[PDB]
């Protein structure tokens, strides 16, 4: 509580999209993702430690050294809003990438009559 | 009104789609000058 | 008072003030009468509507069923006694209801649907006949001919006549259709019950296995003929062009198109865990399998299903035979997903290993997408994406939490990725409202207290669908009817803009309502859009 869960958070999110897709070619649409991974190859694998060790690279000074059972809470909280954790716990960050940069909801809203609030009253 | 909350969208402006909404009003407008209309 | 805020239609009319809507807009007012009238009782004869409409005759209620009858909007069942006095009966169509709800949605795909011949036919030969066939009902071709005078290209209208019945559409018509779904399977699960003569019993009845399995065999003839058949299609001429029959007339299937408008939510879904050339190869692989897939529920176990168990278990089992035996559907392999080499190859492992459950289950290397075992997916996957839209997205990560195990506990949410007591329990009170929580207390008192209780708090599903279905319907009857109140601004006005086809504030008058006019179907789009999932299983 508060800040340091959306840091790790933030911190292990940008390790996994590092980790399963490549870097410059997320920003841009040039044939993207190398026309991804090339047709894709057998890599297809996740962390398993490796994500303790980027968490080992970098630290608060203090007592965070989690390992085992926080480890297990932030992958509940990484499989219940992205990465489906699919056997040999594979993640694909291929939304959330998108939503951090559905779909062309720009321009709203508008201080006008109706739909333009169609909410709660209930309808 | 009593409703002030938080953000009801899917409700934006650009519609892009205007010739569709033509579509629609000319059907209403050939179901409204149909021989059957049974009106009043 | 000052009832501005559209209070009066609160507890007054779900479920059927959209189908007013839709037919008042359409058909006039007396129409409305007797839809409203169909709706809120059930089965109802002719004098039966005139003795309750109070304001129409026997000329005013048998004039509006021929009109209602030509869009299909009324079934039609003739019936008889044990003692005789056969009369006629009437049930409401909501098939034909839908067809006057989407009505341009239906020429934005038959437009965005034929090859390399683009904008130089679709504007005037495919686009004036589809919505005459949509507005005037069941046609004919010899009728529709004699409005052009001195045909020279009269066999231009064939070549885009013959294709579009080739692939869905275009049916022939309703003999069957204004038949009801349940006195189809009654009066078939007694003429097969009444032929078997006196016999032994084996558990006394035995016949509850045979004659309703027979009943099942003469289904399946019975839905299939309005599908490609060839007594409409490949008719030869000798000596002259491919031609079809034009002498009966055809009209437009519902059962196609929803199968077609099934696959944009395939596609929304395909956007995610893929990117967009994959997703166009998906894309063209779900396009070449449309008209011959396995449609959204059959009337086999629409109604008539008494829920036995043993036969509710065994419909979706041979669902899934006949997913795996089709007469081509399953050949998607290479030399029929890439025309219509190995890099698309890979691509289609990618989709056979993106688990989400669709084009799975392939054991010797060629394809099928599992329609069945996609819908809770394709309902779950958009159910979220509208809390999180709307509501927040910290709303979705709970609503979520709580499927994400059965029945959570009242500690167990607060130990994962929030504190407790801030907004944790603020939300679940704005999420009981949308029976997307569904509270149990269980306590240890002998009087059901809710002090010395506990709560246990699962996710119970078909309330979470249905709830939403309904808000949408009636967003939907919201939006209509909105729509025909600021048209009677318009009556001086819109009437009045016929005797010439500048006085500048109806530069703000005229031209103002028009684009307050078209926002309104712009978003209905949408609404649609938004809405078709809760209905195709």
């Amino acid at each position: 509580d508060i800040e340091f869960i959306n840091s790790l958070l933030t911190i292990v999110w940008r390790f996994i999209s590092e980790n399963t897709f490549p870097n410059g070619f997320k920003n841009f649409e040039n044939g993207p993702k190398k026309n991804v991974f090339y047709a894709p190859n057998v890599k297809n694998y996740s962390t398993t430690q490796e994500i303790l060790e980027f968490i080992t690279a970098a630290q608060v000074a203090n007592v965070e050294l989690t390992p085992s059972n926080i480890r297990s809470l932030c992958e509940v909280l990484v499989y219940d809003d992205k990465l489906e954790k699919v056997t040999h716990d594979c993640y694909r960050v291929t939304l959330e990438s998108i939503l951090q940069m559905f779909n062309y909801f720009k321009m709203f809203p508008a201080s006008k009559h109706d739909k333009e609030v169609v909410y709660f009253d209930e309808w | 009104e009593f409703p002030s909350i938080p953000l009801p969208i899917n409700g934006p402006i650009t519609n892009k789609e205007r010739s569709l909404a033509v579509k629609y009003i000319n059907f209403g407008k050939t179901v409204k000058d149909g021989p059957f209309y049974t009106g009043s | 008072v000052m009832t501005i805020s559209s209070l009066e239609q609160r507890t007054l009319n779900p479920d059927l003030f959209l189908y007013k809507e839709l037919v008042k807009a359409h058909l006039g007012e007396r129409a409305a009468s007797v839809i409203g009238m169909l709706v809120a009782l059930g089965r109802l004869s002719v004098r039966e509507l005139v003795e309750k409409i109070d304001g129409m005759d026997v000329d005013s209620v048998k004039t509006t069923l021929v009109s209602l009858t030509q869009l299909r909007c009324v079934k039609y069942l003739q019936e008889t006694a044990i003692s005789g006095k056969k009369t006629t009966y009437y049930y409401y169509n909501e098939e034909g209801i839908h067809i006057l709800l989407y009505s341009g949605l239906i020429i934005d795909e038959i437009i965005t649907q034929m090859r390399v011949n683009d904008e130089e036919e679709h504007k005037q030969l495919v686009a004036e006949i589809v919505q005459n066939v949509i507005s005037l009902g069941s046609l004919t071709v010899e009728d529709y001919l004699s409005s052009v005078t001195s045909d020279s290209m009269k066999y231009t209208i064939s070549s885009l006549f013959v294709q579009l019945c080739e692939m869905g559409y275009l049916i022939q018509i309703s003999k069957l259709h204004y038949t009801p779904i349940e006195d189809l399977w009654q009066f078939l699960y007694e003429k097969h019950y009444k032929n078997i003569p006196r016999n032994s019993p084996l558990s006394d009845l035995k016949k509850r296995s045979q004659a309703k399995m027979n009943a099942k065999t003469d289904f399946a003839k019975i839905i299939n003929k309005p599908n490609e058949l060839s007594q409409i299609l490949t008719v030869d001429p000798k000596t002259s062009l491919r031609i079809v029959k034009p002498t009966v007339s055809l009209t437009i299937n519902l059962d196609r198109f929803m199968k077609g408008r099934r696959s944009k939510q395939l596609i929304n879904l395909a956007k995610t865990r893929v990117g967009s050339v994959t997703a166009q190869v998906y894309k063209i692989a779900l396009r070449l399998t449309e008209q011959k897939s396995p449609k959204i529920r059959d009337p086999l176990t629409q109604t008539g299903l008494l829920q036995d168990l043993e036969e509710a278990k065994s419909f979706q089992d041979e669902a899934e035979l006949v997913e795996e035996k089709t007469p081509g559907l399953t050949f998607n392999a290479i030399d029929l997903a890439r025309h219509l080499a190995s890099l698309i190859n890979s691509h289609l492992k990618i989709l056979a290993s993106s688990n989400f459950p669709f084009l799975n289950e392939t054991k010797p290397g060629v394809y099928y997408v599992p329609y069945s075992k996609l819908m809770p997916v394709l309902k779950s996957s958009v159910y979220e994406y509208v809390i999180a839209s709307t509501l927040g997205p910290s709303a979705m990560r709970l609503s979520r939490c709580i499927r994400d195990n059965k029945l959570v506990s009242e500690k167990i949410i607060n130990s994962t990725a929030l504190m407790k007591e801030k907004d944790i329990r603020s939300t679940l009170a704005s999420l009981i409202r949308y029976n997307s929580v569904e509270i149990q207390e269980v306590p240890r008192t002998a009087d059901r207290s809710a002090s010395r209780a506990v709560f246990l708090f699962r996710c119970k599903e078909t309330h979470s669908y249905n709830f939403m279905r309904q808000n949408l319907e009636w967003n939907m009857a919201n939006l209509l009817f909105k729509k025909e109140k600021l048209k009677q601004e318009n009556s001086t006005l819109l009437k009045k803009a016929n005797r010439d086809d500048l006085l500048p504030s109806e530069l703000n008058q005229l031209k103002m309502v028009n684009e307050r006019e078209l926002n309104v179907f712009a978003r209905l789009s949408r609404l649609l859009s938004l809405w078709e999932v809760f209905q195709m299983a």
